């Protein structure tokens, strides 16, 4: 998954 | 969103065979600069599902060079080869590049296997239960090859019928077998009317059907 | 040791709303995401959201915003999954897993069974599948345990809490004419050991609280 946050 | 499409949604192998599961997204799922986050898992029955690939071709930290993954834009493919019994369960694809992030259907991975005989054994009702009022006596057959068994009860060499339940695990991870439970319930009152308690069983594996005999005044 | 620990399975009155926890332990909480999947028999793997903690920020699927809300404890390292208005097609199980940006899910919680019934919920009966000379064969003996009259699912069942894995089989449920499940736990060992070793199921049953460890002993006549 690419993710969903900026950072973290 | 994005649809995920597996197929086979069901995938028998013979053990030591190769098998291919395909993956096929609708929209692309290529991240804006880096490649499509198409990852496929395994999940066995009764367990949490595990990572096998990510970022299509990538294996995972300990997983066995037999898997490889592979694709480009939106097609994709899962290959297993050498497979073992180690490697049952449902592999889902799953791509995390548009929100929301989806998987494909899962393919169920089962095992052709030689044929083996099922080890029939017959429990009585223990006298705890007994206590309560009823009396659940089961019959195991243990590690068979293929799954279809044909189970009967006998009460006094009368066969029974409506009164047992029976079900079926899924392929063992190490030696691709089957497991049957089979329970007769009775009340405490028809069980101690009754003596002798018969579990009988057809199987491909048997010359002729095996019974698995106990009486109630025991020894 | 990175470990999430989903809180134990329930049964729910439709349109009551509960509320399920992912413990994360063994990493450092605020580094990754909490993402949580649903799992049912007929649809499979559905992706519900996600929170970054660290922040607290989420996001839903559109399926799934408004009934689900995520949020994080940064303290005790813990996600909560909040689900609103139960309804039938909410009884699945329910995942937990962590995700670092440009990452996948590596670790996998132990997953939550939410059963949303009207139905009571009713501990197990466990009785002794004992071994005996109708249970033996060629130097093996089996024994097991019988987990009667439960509901809902499911019963978790292991042996020497855990130290006997090797030839157990816990076979799935069965639904009887009561409403109620029945499933049973067997396991072969050595015959010739059976006067020196110990085996004891334990039945976990979450939905109603019961923990019960029963000794299964021969018995011969």
């Amino acid at each position: 998954a690419v993710g969903i946050g900026a950072v973290f | 969103d994005v649809l995920m499409t597996q197929t086979p949604l069901s995938l028998p192998v013979s053990l030591g065979d190769q098998a291919s599961i395909s993956c096929k997204s609708s929209q692309s799922i290529v991240y804006k600069d880096g490649n499509s986050y198409l990852e496929w898992y395994l999940q066995k029955v009764g367990q949490s599902p595990k990572l096998l690939i990510y970022r299509v071709s990538n294996r995972f930290s300990g997983v066995p060079d037999r898997f490889s993954g592979s694709g480009s834009g939106t097609d994709f493919t899962l290959k297993i080869s050498r497979v073992e019994a180690e490697d049952l369960g449902v592999y889902y694809c799953f791509q995390g590049t548009h929100l929301p992030y989806t998987f494909g259907g899962g393919t169920k991975l089962e095992m052709k296997r030689t044929v083996a005989a099922p080890s029939v054994f017959i429990f009585p009702p223990s006298d705890e239960q007994l206590k309560s009022g009823t009396a659940s006596v089961v019959c195991l057959l243990n590690n068979f090859y293929p799954r279809e068994a044909k189970v009967q009860w006998k009460v006094d060499n009368a066969l029974q019928s409506g009164n047992s339940q029976e079900s079926v695990t899924e392929q063992d991870s190490k030696d691709s077998t089957y497991s049957l439970s089979s329970t007769l319930t009775l009340s405490k009152a028809d069980y101690e009317k009754h003596k002798v308690y018969a579990c009988e069983v057809t199987h491909q594996g048997l010359s002729s059907p095996v019974t698995k005999s106990f009486n109630r005044g025991e020894c | 040791q990175v470990q999430l620990q989903q809180s134990g399975a329930d049964l729910v009155r439709p349109g009551a709303s509960v509320t399920l926890s992912c413990k994360a332990s063994g990493y450092t909480f605020t580094d990754y995401e909490m993402h949580w999947m649903k799992q049912t028999p007929v649809h499979g793997l559905e992706w519900i959201g996600a929170i970054v903690p660290e922040t607290g920020y989420t996001a839903y699927n559109q399926k799934f915003k408004g009934k689900a809300i995520l949020t994080a404890d940064k303290s005790s390292n813990t996600v909560y999954m909040q689900f609103r208005s139960l309804t039938s097609e909410d009884s699945a199980v329910y995942y937990c897993s962590r995700l670092k940006l440009l990452g996948y899910f590596d670790v996998w919680g132990t997953g939550t069974t939410v059963t949303v019934s009207s139905a009571s919920t009713k501990g197990p009966s466990v009785f002794p599948l004992a071994p005996s000379s109708k249970s033996t064969s060629g130097g093996t003996a089996a024994l097991g345990c019988l987990v009667k009259d439960y509901f809902p699912e499911p019963v978790t069942v292991s042996w020497n809490s855990g130290a006997l894995t090797s030839g157990v089989h816990t076979f799935p449920a069965v639904l009887q004419s009561s409403g109620l499940y029945s499933l049973s736990s067997v396991v072969t060992v050595p015959s010739s050991s059976l006067g020196t070793q110990t085996y004891i199921c334990n039945v976990n049953h979450k939905p109603s609280n019961t923990k019960v460890d029963k000794k299964v002993e021969p018995k011969s006549c």
